[PDB]
């Protein structure tokens, strides 16, 4: 019992990295925005 | 690349001579995309690719009987198994 | 003078056949790698404290080393075991005996019995005054140290007689080496091949590996990160 | 604290037999196994065989099978070996050792064969030559000696058998800026060697110069003026 | 058994790392290393592949795993100027030898000075010849040797040479030989060596 | 002087008088299913008895257990009762309870070229 | 498919097949369909995907020539079909040399069906344990069942019997609740496999990274 | 009491560098960093797509 217990709860916690990497882990590269902001006039610095 | 987790960022492998490393893990290569107002990029080629996906669909459908699993042949222990009703 | 037990040692732990299998078993071993005090025929048989329980090993011509003496102080004062062998035939007595200040066999007795190439082997146990004797012989190449090797001893003899032992000594033949080793408490996953042999163990306590494939009950580890204890 | 202590070094043709030996002290002789190992010159070392010092109990390396022989005794606590028809190749540094001590005597308190300790190493040669004294012959830089070119300056002594051969400068006088190299078995079959100053002409030991060269196996002593 | 590196040095106060390797014929902690100063008999440093002998430098260690087994030397030293062998053991007696490697501390890199002595008068006079060619203070120790007259003669298999032997100035040497009858060293009007190095 | 299992329980025994070696397996055993249509269709039904062979119990035997009161058809049918390992059973022409194996659907060759 | 198997199954399948691997009540009921019968299905499903495209997910079969199917499911894509039919023979090689590669990875790497694996280990190790968890006393003073009614007369053999009974029929509960999460994972994926039946085999599937990173073919 | 937590695998600072990533991708390149390379394309454009 106190075995499986253990294995249980060790299941449920490998699988939070699995549920946050498949989630996030999207992009292959670390993609970053270029020095100069010209988007056309829209403005994502607030989320950026 | 996160080889074996050890948590918060550090993962661990075996490299060169060879010893277990512990390491901060790189998410990938960075790459500045070359964006411009005025730029395009447009590929000029393809290629096909066939990527593997594999699902689980089904498992194996036991069944364990609860009075041969408990018991198994004694009167006795069949008797006061039926105490704890259904 | 010392020598390493490497992965001698090993016994069947109980009465049973089991095959291809790994059985996860807790009982007094002698500890993988551990040190063996080291005595000599001639060119040296005081009194040993027994603990727990003994491991006794002989590398030997042929014969030289052929008995033992278990007790407290082996001056009849209670009953004391003794064990021996000449030529082919093993004898057994547990007599209240006064022995000699210097015993060998020269070239109340509540139970009695009978029936350069050499490692002897064998274990000793006294769990409840019962003692329980197990064994292996095999070849060996130089008769001047432990192998490093493995192969489970097998059991003799379990008699039935009841007597607290607290100390021993081996008995040879006076008108070339023995080792000697304790057990203690410890948890080994054992694996039975085929035939149901014992063919190689770990010793769950000696290093983090080897708690890994106890943890496991697996000789093989996949690579990853294992929760195999806790710490206090 | 624990000794091994071999015979000279020895000599011999190509065909011919060579016994070596190696008496003990510091630990019961009996108690460790006895071994003897090779070594070419400057290479590495390879195992000739094995004797239990207390039962004379013997086993032998491939390489050496029916070539080599050991015993020891217990009495003048001693071991000794044999190496029978001989090649060149058998030219070598030869050791005693033993493996197996059951308290390691001042080297371990908990043992694993290895070797325990190794006695100071049996030089031999063997050859096609016989016994001869150096020619020794005085050289200088360029053609003909200069007074300020002879900043190296020397011998050369040629053809002798078997070693050693010792040299100093100005009878012992001179020893600073003195170089000599390795003796080298020569195409003849002899040993020869080099030795040289590394200073000019420009002192009263270096006006003129003399190699004293020397050659125990014959006791030949050669005093060669070099300018 | 194989053993790498042949030879091997880096500064002193830092890491050199040995191998030995086999297949599995002979036994795991039945290993030990080793070292010799040249002339002298060799002593054990390490054994049952990992513990050191007593009274061996803390700084001299052994580790393996599965079929590779390992020397460092670390603290680097002028001790250090010696031939380590591994050997291994198995319960079939083989008491077997690693290849050896030359261990070495790393110095100040100096390229020969030469000198060539052609023969005496007095060895003229005795029938015979030998030109001798001097190479000295040099690091690597690595100089090599080339005769001619002065286009070439090299090729002539009767020339001989010493290997680099070491100095107290921390550089290396060797000398060598080629030995001629009379009437082969008076066939050519002069005698030169020339030599190679770090180039 | 015994066999085991990962239960704690005897696989294998020695005779204690002959001393030979006997393996043990445990006497025959498995569910009883019952197949039925409906009782407002037919009283009539036919039993399985899960993963036995038939000379332990108009009886047929399946990779399912041995299946009587089933009249087994060469036909192939949709599936209307599943009894596994690809047999089926239903009330079918006089009717009966059949058993099976399943069809999957109509073949068809499509008229493919190039 | 390959008639030279006793199982139809196609090459891929047999690789597929070849990769991935106590009666105290326990039993196995064996699945509806045999394995032969779900290669029968895989084998229509491919016969209609080659031989008619989409359409027989909308109806009946409609047959198009797989070079033009394979033009439409460009124009699906946003790539005009004179891209296909322009530079067939390399598509052809891309797809072909591709279908080579998978079964070289398939072949080489077992760790690949680490997903159907993992299932089967679950199964097995959960089975195992509840095997196992006969030979525990839960308190009684033996595990063995004939024991106690060799040794003990029934009014103190109660007493330990009721100890087996609550150990063993907790054991079960625990089983049976680990087999009910369990199901229910597998469940999802089930209903997870049968849209990408539907929507990347019966069909062609506009949705981002859902049959494969690229634009989906088919 | 024996209760214990353990860290996700990725901290705090690498979540916020994935979604730096997606984001730069997403506005710099549209679509196209999903199905293969980053294709820029002006921001303007990606819109009007
Ligand atoms: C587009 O790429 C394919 C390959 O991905 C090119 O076809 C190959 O070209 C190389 C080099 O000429 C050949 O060695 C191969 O044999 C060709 N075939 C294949 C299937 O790889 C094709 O030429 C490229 N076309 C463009 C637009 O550049
Ligand atoms: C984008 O939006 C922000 C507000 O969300 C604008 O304002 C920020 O940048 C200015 C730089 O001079 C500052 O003056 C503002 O105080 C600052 N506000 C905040 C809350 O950070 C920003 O100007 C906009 N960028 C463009 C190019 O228009
Ligand atoms: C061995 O000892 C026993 C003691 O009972 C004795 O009877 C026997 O004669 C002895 N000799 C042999 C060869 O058994
Ligand atoms: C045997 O036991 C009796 C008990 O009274 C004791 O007197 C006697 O000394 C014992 N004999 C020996 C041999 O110990
Ligand atoms: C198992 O037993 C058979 C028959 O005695 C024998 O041939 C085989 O070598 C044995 N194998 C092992 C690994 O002991
Ligand atoms: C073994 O014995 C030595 C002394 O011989 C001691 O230093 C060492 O700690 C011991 N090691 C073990 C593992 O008991
Ligand atoms: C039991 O009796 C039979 C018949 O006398 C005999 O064959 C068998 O060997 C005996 N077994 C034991 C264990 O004594
Ligand atoms: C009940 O059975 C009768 C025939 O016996 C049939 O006509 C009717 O449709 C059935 N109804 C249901 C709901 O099964
Ligand atoms: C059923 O039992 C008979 C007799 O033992 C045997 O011939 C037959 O092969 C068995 N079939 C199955 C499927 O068990
Ligand atoms: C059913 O098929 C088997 C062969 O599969 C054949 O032997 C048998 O005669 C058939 N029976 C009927 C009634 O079709």
């Amino acid at each position: 019992f106190c075995t499986q217990l253990n294995r249980a709860l060790t299941g449920i916690a490998v699988e939070q990295d699995k549920n946050t990497q498949e989630v996030f882990a999207q992009v292959k590269q670390i993609y970053k925005t270029p020095p100069i902001k010209d988007f056309g006039g829209f403005n994502f610095s607030q989320i950026l | 690349e996160c080889d074996i987790p050890i948590g918060a960022g550090i993962c661990a492998s075996y490299q060169t001579s060879q010893s277990i490393i512990a390491y901060t893990m790189s998410l990938g290569a960075e790459n500045s995309v070359a964006y411009s107002n005025n730029s395009i990029a447009i590929p000029t080629n393809f290629t096909i690719s066939v990527t593997t996906e594999i699902l689980p669909v089904s498992m194996t459908k036991t069944s364990v009987d609860c009075t041969m699993y408990i018991c198994g042949d004694s009167t006795e222990c069949s008797n006061l198994l039926l105490q704890y009703g259904s | 003078a010392y020598t390493n037990s490497f992965t001698r040692g090993v016994y069947y732990p109980d009465k049973v056949f089991r095959s291809s299998v790994l059985h996860s078993t807790q009982d007094l071993f002698l500890p993988f790698f551990s040190n063996v005090t080291w005595f000599h025929a001639i060119h040296d048989n005081p009194v040993l404290p027994f603990n727990d329980g003994v491991y006794f090993a002989s590398t030997e011509k042929s014969n030289i080393i052929r008995g033992w003496i278990f007790g407290t102080t082996l001056d009849s004062k209670t009953q004391s075991l003794l064990i021996v062998n000449n030529a082919t035939n093993v004898v057994i007595k547990v007599c209240e005996f006064q022995f000699c200040n210097d015993p060998f066999l020269g070239v109340n007795c509540t139970f009695e019995y009978v029936s350069f190439k050499n490692l002897r082997e064998f274990v000793f146990k006294n769990i409840d005054g019962y003692f329980k004797i197990y064994s292996k012989h095999t070849p060996i190449n130089l008769v001047r140290d432990l192998p490093q090797g493995f192969s489970a001893l097998e059991p003799l003899v379990d008699l039935p007689i009841g007597i607290n032992i607290t100390r021993f000594q081996t008995l040879l033949a006076l008108h070339a080496a023995y080792y000697v080793g304790y057990l203690q408490p410890r948890t080994f996953l054992l694996k039975y091949n085929e035939n149901g042999t014992i063919t190689d163990a770990v010793d769950c306590a000696l290093d983090p590996l080897s708690e890994t494939k106890c943890t496991l009950k697996s000789f093989t580890v996949e690579k990853g990160i294992y929760q195999t204890s806790n710490f206090r | 604290e624990v000794q091994l202590v071999e015979s000279g070094a020895e000599v011999k043709k190509p065909g011919a037999t060579v016994k070596i030996s190696c008496k003990v002290s510091g630990y019961t002789f009996t108690d460790y196994y006895m071994h003897w190992v090779q070594q070419a010159p400057g290479k590495g070392l390879e195992w000739m065989g094995l004797v239990d010092p207390e039962d004379g109990e013997t086993i032998y390396a491939e390489k050496f099978q029916g070539r080599v022989t050991i015993t020891a005794d217990t009495s003048t606590d001693t071991a000794y070996m044999e190496l029978s028809s001989l090649r060149s190749e058998d030219t070598a540094v030869y050791y005693c050792a033993t493996s197996s001590g059951p308290s390691r005597l001042c080297g371990g308190g908990s043992c694993y064969h290895s070797f325990d300790y190794w006695g100071q190493g049996t030089l031999v040669t063997v050859s096609s030559a016989s016994t001869k004294g150096p020619s020794v012959f005085p050289l200088a830089p360029s053609s003909k000696s200069t007074s300020g070119g002879t900043a190296a300056l020397g011998c050369l002594v040629k053809d002798y058998f078997p070693e050693p051969v010792t040299v100093s400068w100005n009878s012992g006088a001179l020893t600073s800026g003195v170089h000599t190299f390795p003796a080298v078995l020569q195409s003849s079959g002899l040993y020869s060697l080099s030795s040289v100053v590394t200073v000019p002409s420009s002192s009263l030991g270096t006006q003129t110069y003399i190699c004293n060269v020397n050659h125990k196996p014959s006791n030949t002593k050669v005093d060669k003026k070099v300018e | 058994l194989t053993q790498s590196p042949g030879t091997l040095s880096l500064s002193p106060g830092e890491r050199a790392t040995l191998s030995c390797r086999a297949s599995q014929s002979v036994s795991s902690s039945y290993l030990a290393w080793y070292q010799q100063k040249p002339g002298q008999a060799p002593r054990l440093l390490i054994y049952g592949a990992s513990s050191r002998a007593t009274g061996i430098p803390d700084r001299f260690s052994g580790s393996g795993s599965g079929t590779d087994f390992t020397l460092t030397i670390s603290r680097l030293e002028p001790e250090d100027f010696a031939v380590y062998y591994c050997q291994q053991y198995g319960s079939s007696p083989t008491w077997t030898f690693g290849q050896g490697t030359k261990v070495e501390i790393k110095r100040t890199v100096a390229a020969p000075s030469v000198f060539i002595f052609p023969p005496s008068d007095e060895q003229l006079k005795s029938g015979t010849a030998s030109v001798v060619c001097l190479l000295n203070n040099f690091y690597p120790r690595e100089a090599k040797v080339q005769w001619k007259v002065d286009n070439a003669l090299q090729s002539g298999n009767s020339q001989e040479s010493v290997t680099e032997q070491d100095s107290k100035d921390s550089t290396y040497s060797l000398s060598s030989t080629l030995t001629l009858s009379k009437a082969d060293y008076e066939k050519h009007k002069v005698y030169a060596c020339e030599v190679t190095h770090q180039g | 002087q015994f066999g085991r299992d990962i239960a704690d329980t005897t696989d294998a025994v020695r005779d204690p008088q002959t001393l030979e070696i006997l393996d043990i397996t445990p006497c025959s055993f498995g569910g009883v299913s019952v197949i039925t249509p409906g009782t407002n269709t037919s009283n009539q039904v036919a039993v399985l008895y899960q993963d036995v062979n038939c000379t332990e119990v108009n009886v047929f035997q399946t990779r399912a257990g041995c299946l009587i009161g089933a009249e087994h058809v060469n036909n192939s049918y949709e599936c209307d009762i599943p009894i596994g390992a690809g047999i089926c059973a239903s009330y079918q022409t006089s009717q009966s309870i059949i058993a099976y194996t399943m069809s999957l659907g109509a073949e068809n060759s499509v008229a493919y070229s190039n | 498919p390959d008639p030279s198997k006793p199982s139809k199954r196609s090459f891929i399948e047999d690789l597929l097949f070849n990769k991935v691997t106590k009666f105290n009540g326990l039993t196995v009921l064996p699945p509806l369909l045999t394995d032969e019968m779900i290669a029968q299905y895989t084998s229509a499903l491919l016969a209609g995907t080659i031989t008619s495209g989409w359409t027989f997910g909308a109806g009946a079969a409609l047959q198009i020539p797989f070079a033009m199917q394979m033009a439409y499911r460009f124009n699906g894509i946003g790539v005009t079909q004179n891209v296909l039919y322009e530079n067939q023979k390399l598509i052809a090689n891309q797809f072909n040399s591709a279908i080579g590669k998978i079964q070289d990875s398939l072949s080489s790497t077992a760790s690949a069906l680490g997903k159907l694996q993992d299932v089967v280990n679950q199964n097995a190790q959960a089975l195992n344990t509840l095997v196992k968890q006969l030979s525990s006393n839960f308190g009684a003073i033996s595990s063995v069942l004939n024991d106690i009614l060799s040794r003990l007369d029934p009014p103190e053999a109660e007493v330990q019997i009721d100890r087996l009974i609550t150990g063993r029929l907790q054991s079960l509960q625990t089983y049976v609740t680990q087999q009910l999460i369990r199901a229910a994972e597998i469940r999802a994926s089930a209903n997870l496999a049968a849209t990408k039946m539907s929507e990347c085999v019966l069909g062609q599937s506009k949705r981002v990274d859902f049959c494969g990173k690229g634009y989906h073919l088919m």
